């Protein structure tokens, strides 16, 4: 067939990937993937405020796509993902999601993202207090928490449904 | 036990005692479930109904670490209530405890205390 | 932008590959089952028949707590109990489950011998070396063997890199 | 409560039940823990206990579905005392109940059944 594990596990390697997961997604499958990282960034002895903001970041993309895939009456079939986390060579993690998205979800989502890169630490800080009270708190969280702009890209599709995927660096 | 909430923490919902007669809130743990106002509805309106009548004072003790998004919305209607009460002259009172080592947590603390003007402690802890 | 266009190029070569579920990291026991659930729940949703349902079912658990007994064996941690899972289906409709480890070079060459020598034994051979081992291949991957409707494959990479693939 | 055996059951571990005056013990579920000897190290000495003892029948009422190769060495060892058992003039009784839509339950228990010479029956359920 097809399936080359192998292939798979030298591309894992190049990426420097540490986990991931493609599939349907579910709660307790979030919580119990948090958990092999929480205990990866404990055996890498990570800062513990690094080891923070790289679980905050992993739950809250992956918890995004779970109340999207909710508020488009996906089920727990249809509620699909890719994930992976990786580790750059000087040390910064860096978190990647995707999933299926509406044609215009996609594009008005990589839009906010794109509003969302330049700002400064202070100009996100204002409108994550102010959306407290378009990105919310979530990407604005995400993107607080990066060492770098936050990424996005979309692939299109004449199915109607485009892949969106992000990646922060923690 | 009745005008009490004792709720088991969980591994992703904080354990949470609300002790009626002593007017003390606690809870601990991290908090991040799907949906937070499930878990906090209760809790909200366990403080809801502490603070619409009476004076005995109110004081949270919070040894909470990651809160998500919607946690926090969640925490943020608590503190709007404790700062209600506390504009019309009820003691109100939050002490937030936090390992030293993780910053990010006094952090959190601190950007929800900018919002309230009732005391509000945040406490380092060497573990 | 890397990352998230590598993201895209692992997403389409899982779509290429008809690949259903895939793991790759540190796999604990309840990971283990999480993930069993994730598959139940897809068997379920493609109206799997209920004893194809049980042998792609069976495959899985027994293939990834393989590598549980072998990491613990070779003492490794839950840090160390690495592995990569994946699970697809054919054009034909069959179920395809692999995994895959890292094993010390010796115990990877005596599991490619080992499986090669169960895997073109008819379903009658399998069922006595099985009952046999009741009472070198054991009842796990003697039990995979008897449930794939294709003989076994192994394979070894260069610690190598050993995958088992079957086909229900 | 004594000398009964009660162990809910969990996602991968059966349900058990042994009744000590009934001389029953049933499971229901899947059984695919990681060492089952931690789950059936207790029911095996249960039913050690309850042969040596009396002349009472002893009879296995199982809804058993998935068990995995752990849990089928531990299963054959449950039934190789029923066997010793009954080889001795001891009354032992098996039943396995299975929704009749999925043979793989069937096929399990009649291997199981075939190193058994007790009365073994295996009941299809719609
Ligand atoms: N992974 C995703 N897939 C599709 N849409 C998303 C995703 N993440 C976020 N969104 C969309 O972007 C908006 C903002 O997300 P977020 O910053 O988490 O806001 P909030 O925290 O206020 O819910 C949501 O309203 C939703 O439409
Ligand atoms: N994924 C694996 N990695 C390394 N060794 C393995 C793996 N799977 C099986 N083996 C080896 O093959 C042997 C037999 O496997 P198995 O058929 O499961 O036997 P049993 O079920 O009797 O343990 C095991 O002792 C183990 O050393
Ligand atoms: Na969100
Ligand atoms: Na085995």
């Amino acid at each position: 067939e097809t399936l080359d594990l192998l292939a798979m596990r030298e591309s894992y390697t190049r990426q420097r990937i540490l986990l991931c997961f493609n599939g349907p997604i579910s709660r307790s499958l979030i919580e119990e993937i948090g958990h092999a990282l929480r205990n990866y960034l404990h055996a890498e002895q990570a800062k513990p405020s690094e080891a923070m903001d790289v679980f905050a970041v992993y739950i809250e993309m992956t918890q995004n796509i779970r109340h999207y895939a909710n508020l488009k009456g996906y089920g727990e079939h249809e509620a699909a993902a890719t994930v992976a986390i990786a580790r750059n060579e000087d040390g910064h993690y860096v978190v990647s999601a995707g999933n299926l998205v509406e044609r215009d979800d996609g594009q008005s989502l990589v839009r906010s993202i794109q509003a969302i890169a330049n700002l400064d630490k202070a100009a996100l800080k204002a409108a994550y207090k102010e959306q407290l009270r378009g990105a919310g708190l979530g990407l604005l969280d995400i993107a607080r928490k990066s060492s770098e702009p936050l990424a996005a890209s979309l692939k299109e599709q004449p199915d109607g449904r485009a892949f969106f995927s992000l990646r922060a660096v923690i | 036990s009745m005008s009490d909430l004792h709720i088991p923490g969980t591994q992703s919902t904080p354990a949470i005692q609300g002790d009626w007669q002593a007017g003390r809130l606690s809870m601990q743990g991290d908090s991040y479930p799907e949906n937070s106002y499930e878990l906090f509805g209760q809790v909200i309106d366990w403080v809801e109904r502490f603070l619409a009548d009476g004076q005995r004072p109110l004081e949270l003790d919070l040894r909470l670490l990651y809160l998500n998004t919607s946690s926090i919305k969640a925490m943020m209607d608590i503190l709007d209530l404790l700062e209600e009460a506390h504009q019309g002259g009820r003691p109100v009172s939050l002490r937030w405890h936090y390992d030293r080592r993780n910053e990010r947590v006094a952090e959190l603390a601190e950007e929800f205390r900018e919002d309230c003007s009732f005391p509000f402690a945040i406490q380092a802890h060497d573990e």
